[PDB]
């Protein structure tokens, strides 16, 4: 648990950009990757973009999930949620925050998305306290995941359990 | 309009501040305000030039509408956090609101019909102000004539089940000594105070303020509020109850105490301007400190701070010291003609016997007087009594609430002839010894002759004396600096150590003070003709009081031969 | 021409950057950040003096390879100041033009940036070292007893009479008169511009490398109004949102015709009228009179009083918007002329639009000549970690430092003139100084200090009949036991006529000479004993 080690996880995820070259001096890393030519496509993993967007080879352009309509419906699903809610890629607070840093020289509306990513942030977290308002009798076999995410959850990981066990013991 | 306001401006206003580093914000400040009770927030007023260039020219003009569409937009966007889900907003609650800046200060002497229903700044200095009483917003002015066989002309019945609750303060303001009070007397002002900022200020304090100059009901009233106060920076003007000190700060702090090169760098702090005189200044600095006051499972309330005492020929900077020890974390000064009396008035409103209560002002404080001389003995006895229980007392008419105050004392002197009396025998007080006896200093001052000291004493204070000389030369000597440093660093000190002494000190400190009065008692012996508990009681203070400096608990009487060779001046000045 | 060397440009490397400027700074960090590119490691330095220099070349006595110094280049033929440069690759980039051209041939360790309309010192060495007198090159160089491939030795005549002949411009270079000429960087901006680099902090940066010396009056801009199409031409052209500007962050800069008052934008406005010379000599207020001519100016503006102690960023709103909307067209009557001048402005984000040159009043500012023994270095490597958008706690202090600074300046100004401290002393005017301030220890402040008096006392006590004669001033070091500073500075309002003191001071220094220093690369400066002047004052009156 840290700010950066989850990106040792989650910045592995993969997007598809366009960069602006013929293949280069070496075409293609053997691998998954796809062939390297200018004014196509090309799908990449995200620990370049940010090596290549600042290197000021190429575009870049994010998933479907970044929009303003389906973040502004989905929270309304979730305000009826009584559990959880819809989970694009399930660690999407972190490709935002790499996106939106360097990414905004040329993405579309750059602020609103930050709004709303935040106002979905907000009330999943104030919901992922009341469960400890309601988690009696040492209920160590009945919780809640059924689609929730990792950004928050280490956001209480150390404080609750490292305790928990051997407090509630008791029952 | 009403609405196109919290419609979308002051809702998205707070929604919208943004800078990456992800905390350019008011609404993780207003949550975690949320959490734990507080209800208020905190803005600038050249913000909103960052989000427009219209509103803020608008918030001057009609404040007390817009200081309310905020408290809406406040409480919209805020319970929408609230809900974890639809299930934890428990209920609503209210809030206030601040608002601060660093515009520029005004004084009250421009306070007139023109500024009058408008946003303000001032500094100013307080007296004292009321205590808290009520007042609230709705429940279940005119209250007209209808009533809802007859049921006639207005039959209300408040019902205050139904009522509601919110503060009441009415806070006051004196002006600052240096904006023509030449030739007159300082005017002042009373004041008002609505919900969170109650015990936000005591008085004797400096004040940045920001609030609105409103009646009441040509010749109608005036007053004044606060619309979000701050408070000021004279080095730390306001730094005397609170903490928005931060680790930095303790962290500045703390690695000047270890630095074992603080005191003997703090015995030249006072004067960037005077010479020498160096064993006088090495304990006037400690009196501020003070040392412990352990209560115990009996009544030993034993005394806790210290005293000081001087006199001496003029011409040794007696005056400028003084007034410096009252500059550098709060005290009062008068000196001589002033009570014996406490303050037993009545207010003509309602005609009871109040106690308004000027010792009391340093309880936590000290005073420093001069001239316990030429004031005469009507009133030196409730002052006699004060500085050895510290409790109070009260017994004039059905009243005897014996309140307490913890105060110190410094005492200036004049001698009659200059060292008449000082060379030759009893003329040191020509009054009495147990005001002479209950204090802790005795330090003589002398202007004795020697032309080195003369031409030194006469180059020293040219370079001083020479047209405002320290712009550059003053800090770049050690480690002589910053007042305000003394005034913060104070406020931390006395108010967290516990200290007392260990094994070793108390064996050395009893045999020193045995061989004291030993000596005493041998020249009475040894003249044919002729030392309290205070004594030790007070010089076990100077070690309290170095203990707090270091900030080491337990403190040695090795680390205390300093302060009895402090003493040891005491001594071998009233030596006779 | 360094789209053909750049590519040469990959292995080790060490970027100096000598002695401090504000030229300097913005010039090295645009190519710190442009090595940190194409994956090298460098090395930025720090100058003091020469000394510290060579010294430097010492402490990286190796063979690196790519050795660059920038800003310098007039100290010696460098060849022979370097014994170790045998194939180095040295590059110089330097505007003190008015350079020796030993240091420009032997084209092995040297890169010969030539490139003007002044075809004016094309023979300049056809004599020197290829003709001698008194020593086979076949000239004088070689033998003169008619063994060179009316008399028998009139040969040294003719080499000498063409020799001193053309003295006559040899003497006309380095010996009359010095200057600086060109930009620091912005060759080196259009240079980094066919790499496609939009960075637009860059260009902040160069109009703080030219802002400096595009004072008119300190050292000239001359593309100016040129500049006013060209810098545009650059930026302008170039659009990456037609429609999308509407943003937080770096909004795309801009350009507006504005003043060079001091700090209008942070401070309040009566003290701020009273501390720059062109409005107040032009207005004499420390005279008591000034203050009402000014207030007599207000009254046409017609601002309130009490707003004019307020700070401008915290009046009302519609005075400081309208505030240049009028004083541009009704101050042109009033005996001021010329504080009008082109520059830029941006806003990071939201807490307030910094002024495109406010920097600089506070970067001269952080030359804090403190008696800890370390801080000009502290200072340069404070100063360019200021210099970025991150950095901004300090540029605060800086302002609040330098306004202090320059408003102590003045308060030694009315205690010299009317004191009648203007010492005439024959040919030139004269001054003389007592103690030490931290204030104006160092030679920048000094003649900030020099350029207030001047025009003070000379357009105000005398006909037309002096107002053109040069300046000198003592600046006494209480610091090193007593050296009694000195600098050179020129009279009024001849931008190109420049200084004479290039070495001019030298003459008396050719009489009797002593102790002199000349350690700066700067040459308009001197360094010399506690009270050895007086003498060689007296010598160095003609
Ligand atoms: N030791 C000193 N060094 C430098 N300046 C001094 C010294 N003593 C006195 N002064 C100058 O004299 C003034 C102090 O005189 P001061 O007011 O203390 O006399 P005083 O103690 O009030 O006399 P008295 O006790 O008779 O009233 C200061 O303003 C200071 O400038």
């Amino acid at each position: 648990m840290d700010p950066s080690i989850i990106e040792f996880i989650g910045e592995k995820c993969m997007i598809s950009i366009i960069p602006n070259f013929s293949n280069e001096p070496l075409h293609l890393i053997y691998g998954p990757v796809g062939p390297f030519r200018a004014g196509f496509p090309v799908f990449v993993p995200l620990w370049m973009a940010t090596h290549l967007r600042k290197q000021q080879k190429c575009r870049i352009v994010p998933p479907e999930w970044m929009d303003m309509d389906i973040l502004e419906e989905i929270k309304e699903e979730e305000k009826r949620s009584k559990f959880f809610t819809k989970m694009p890629c399930e660690h999407y607070m972190v490709v935002a925050q790499l996106v939106m840093s360097t990414a905004p020289d040329d993405v579309p509306r750059c602020e609103e998305l930050r709004t709303v990513i935040k106002d979905i942030f907000d009330i999943r977290e104030s919901k992922l306290r009341t469960s400890i308002d309601a988690f009696i009798k040492g209920e160590g076999t009945y919780a809640k995941l059924d689609n929730l995410t990792l950004l928050e959850i280490h956001s209480v990981r150390p404080i609750l359990p490292y305790s928990l066990d051997h407090i509630a013991r008791y029952q | 309009i009403n609405l196109q306001a919290v419609k979308k401006k002051y809702k998205e206003f707070i929604r919208t501040f943004n800078e990456e580093n992800f905390f350019y914000k008011y609404r993780d400040t207003l949550k975690r305000n949320y959490l734990n009770g507080r209800y208020f927030l905190e803005i600038e007023m050249e913000d909103l030039v960052g989000f427009d260039e219209t509103l803020a020219d608008k918030l001057n003009k009609q404040p007390t509408e817009h200081l309310e569409i905020f408290e809406e937009a406040a409480r919209e966007v805020a319970d929408e956090i609230t809900a974890p889900r639809p299930e934890h907003e428990e209920h609503m609650h209210d809030i206030q609101i601040l608002l601060s800046s660093n515009a520029n200060p005004t004084n009250i002497r421009q306070l007139k019909s023109d500024c009058v229903s408008k946003l303000v700044k001032i500094a100013g200095i307080i007296v004292a102000a009321s205590g808290i009483s009520a007042k609230a917003t709705r429940m279940s002015y005119a209250l007209p004539r209808k009533c809802n066989p007859k049921c006639p002309l207005d039959p209300f019945f408040i019902m205050p089940d139904k009522c509601k609750c919110v503060d009441f303060q009415t806070l006051k303001l004196q002006e600052l000594p240096d904006f023509v009070p030449q030739g007159e007397i300082p005017r002042h002002l009373q004041l008002f105070c609505d919900r969170s900022l109650c015990e936000r200020v005591v008085p004797g304090n400096r004040v940045l303020i920001q609030g609105i100059y409103s009646i009441r009901k040509g010749v109608r009233a005036p007053y004044m509020r606060v619309v979000g106060i701050t408070v000021d920076s004279e080095g730390a003007g306001a730094i005397s109850r609170y903490s928005n000190i931060t680790s930095d700060e303790e962290e500045h702090f703390r690695r000047m105490a270890a630095s074992g090169d603080i005191y003997e760098r703090l015995s030249q702090s006072l004067a960037p301007s005077i010479f020498g005189s160096r064993d006088i200044k090495k304990a006037i600095t400690c009196m501020l400190f003070g040392g412990s006051r352990k209560r115990l499972p009996d009544g030993l309330c034993r005394r806790g701070d210290i005293n000081v005492l001087l006199l001496g020929d003029p011409g040794t900077a007696k005056s400028q010291l003084l007034k410096f020890v009252e500059k550098v974390p709060i005290a009062v000064y008068t000196s001589g003609k002033g009570g014996l009396t406490a303050s037993v008035m009545k207010d003509p409103q309602t005609r009871n016997f109040v106690m308004e209560g000027a010792m009391v002002l340093a309880d936590g404080g000290v005073v420093c007087i001069d001239e316990f001389d030429k004031m005469r003995e009507d009133d030196r006895v409730a002052i006699h009594e004060a500085m050895e229980q510290q409790t109070i007392s009260i017994a004039k008419a059905g009243i005897t609430t014996t309140l307490n105050s913890r105060c110190s004392v410094l005492a200036a002197a004049n001698s009659i002839f200059g060292r008449w009396d000082d060379t030759k025998g009893e003329e040191n007080i020509d009054f009495m010894p147990t005001i002479l006896s209950r204090f802790d200093m005795i330090f003589i001052v002398k202007d004795i002759h020697d032309e080195s000291r003369d031409i030194t004493l006469a180059k020293h204070i040219i370079n001083v004396h020479l047209s405002s000389n320290k712009s550059a030369p003053s800090e770049p000597a050690e480690g002589e600096i910053s007042l305000s440093t003394f005034k913060k660093y104070i406020h931390y000190c006395r108010t967290h150590c516990g200290p007392r002494l260990s094994e070793a000190a108390g064996e050395k400190l009893k045999s020193r003070y045995v061989l004291m009065r030993s000596g005493a008692g041998q020249q009475e012996k040894a003249s044919d003709k002729r030392i309290t508990v205070r004594q030790l009681e007070a010089v076990i203070r100077i070690s309290e009081s170095l203990a707090k400096i270091r900030l080491q608990p337990f403190a040695t009487d090795e680390h205390v031969n300093e302060a009895l060779r402090l003493f040891q001046v005491s001594t071998l000045d009233a030596a006779m | 021409l360094r789209n053909d060397f750049y590519r040469q440009l990959v292995g080790k490397r060490i970027l100096i950057v000598v002695n401090y400027d504000i030229d300097a700074i913005c010039a090295s960090r645009i190519l710190q950040a442009l090595f940190k590119y194409d994956h090298m490691l460098y090395t930025v330095v720090p100058i003091m003096g020469v000394t510290g220099l060579k010294r430097a070349y010492g402490e990286h006595q190796g063979d690196v390879k790519y050795v660059v110094l920038v800003n310098c280049g007039g100290c010696v033929d460098i060849v022979e100041l370097l014994q170790p440069s045998d194939d180095v690759t040295f590059f110089i980039c330097d505007s003190h033009r008015p350079l020796d051209v030993c240091n420009i041939y032997s084209d092995r360790q040297v890169c010969i940036l030539g490139d003007a309309s002044l075809e004016e010192n094309i023979p300049a060495f056809e004599t020197i070292f290829y003709d001698s007198e008194g020593e086979d090159s076949g000239a004088g160089e070689s033998d003169q007893e008619d063994q060179a491939p009316h008399e028998q030795r009139i040969l040294k005549q003719r080499a000498r009479r063409q020799w001193e002949s053309e003295r006559d411009r040899i003497m006309f270079e380095y010996t009359q008169f010095s200057y600086y000429g060109r930009s620091a960087a912005l060759m080196v901006f259009e240079l980094a511009w066919k790499l496609s680099k939009d960075n637009m902090d860059l260009l902040w940066w160069a109009i703080v490398g030219i802002t400096e010396q595009l004072l008119l009056g300190k050292i000239e801009s001359g593309a100016y109004t040129l500049e006013l199409e060209q810098i545009q031409s650059h930026v302008s052209r170039l659009t990456n949102k037609t429609n999308d500007q509407n943003t937080m962050s770096a909004s795309k800069i801009t350009f507006e015709n504005d003043l060079h008052l001091v700090l209008y934008r942070h401070w309040p406005v009566t003290e701020s009228m009273r501390y720059s010379r062109y409005s107040s000599c032009q207005l004499k207020l420390w005279t008591l009179r000034g203050e009402k001519r000014l207030h007599e100016l207000l009254l046409e503006m017609g601002l309130p009083l009490v707003h004019a102690r307020q700070t401008y960023g915290a009046m009302d709103l519609v005075l400081r918007k309208e505030f240049f909307s009028m004083v541009e067209r009704l101050a042109e009557k009033y005996d001021i002329a010329d504080i009008v001048y082109g520059t830029f402005t941006l806003s990071y984000g939201y807490r307030s639009r910094y002024a495109a040159a406010d920097y600089v009043y506070a970067l001269l500012a952080i030359m804090e000549s403190v008696k800890k023994h370390k801080t000009p270095e502290d200072c340069f490597l404070e100063a360019s970690d200021a210099l970025s958008r991150q950095h901004k706690q300090l540029l605060s202090a800086g302002i609040d430092q330098a306004k202090l600074l320059h408003a102590a300046v003045f308060r030694q100004v009315q205690s010299s003139l009317e004191a009648r401290q203007v010492h005439s002393a024959g040919s030139f005017f004269y001054y003389v100084l007592q103690e030490e301030h931290a204030f104006f220890s160092y030679p920048y402040a000094l003649g900030l200090l020099a350029r207030f008096l001047l025009r003070g006392h000379v357009a105000t006590s005398r006909a037309r009949q002096a107002s053109d004669l040069p300046l000198i001033a003592s600046c006494p070091l209480n610091a090193s036991e007593g050296m009694c500073l000195l600098v050179g500075i020129v009279p009024v309002r001849e931008d190109s006529p420049r200084n004479f003191f290039g070495k001019a001071f030298e003459q008396a220094a050719q009489k009797s000479g002593v102790a002199l220093l000349q350690d700066f690369f700067e040459p308009a400066v001197v360094q010399l004993r506690q009270s050895d002047l007086t003498r060689f004052l007296d010598s160095l009156t003609v």
